[PDB]
């Protein structure tokens, strides 16, 4: 009753890569932020430019 | 008391890894691979 991991805003290999990143620690958040871009028709309009 | 029997041969499954004899799996080689382990994880500062 809280959601699935196909119809949440978040999956599985999201939490992946912060699990197992094995980064500098700081880029981590600058990865994560990308991470956080939505995939759309529209978004690549703001992405790509 | 082991008793005094015929001498026989017999053998036993080396069950982890490491039990390899050392002329046959140098010690370079294991350390290498712990430090190919050793990428980006913990360790422990200098001063403990």
């Amino acid at each position: 009753f809280l959601g699935a991991n196909h119809h949440a805003t978040i999956r599985q290999p999201v939490a992946y890569h912060v699990t197992h990143s094995k980064s500098d620690f700081n880029t981590l958040t600058y990865s994560l932020l990308g991470g956080y871009f939505k995939f759309t028709p529209i978004s690549l309009t703001h992405q790509l430019r | 008391r082991p008793p005094e029997a015929m001498p026989t041969v017999n053998a036993t499954l080396r069950i982890i890894n490491g039990n390899i004899p050392v002329p046959l799996c140098p010690i370079s080689f294991r350390d290498c691979r712990g430090t190919q382990l050793g990428l980006g994880r913990h360790t422990m500062t200098p001063a403990t």
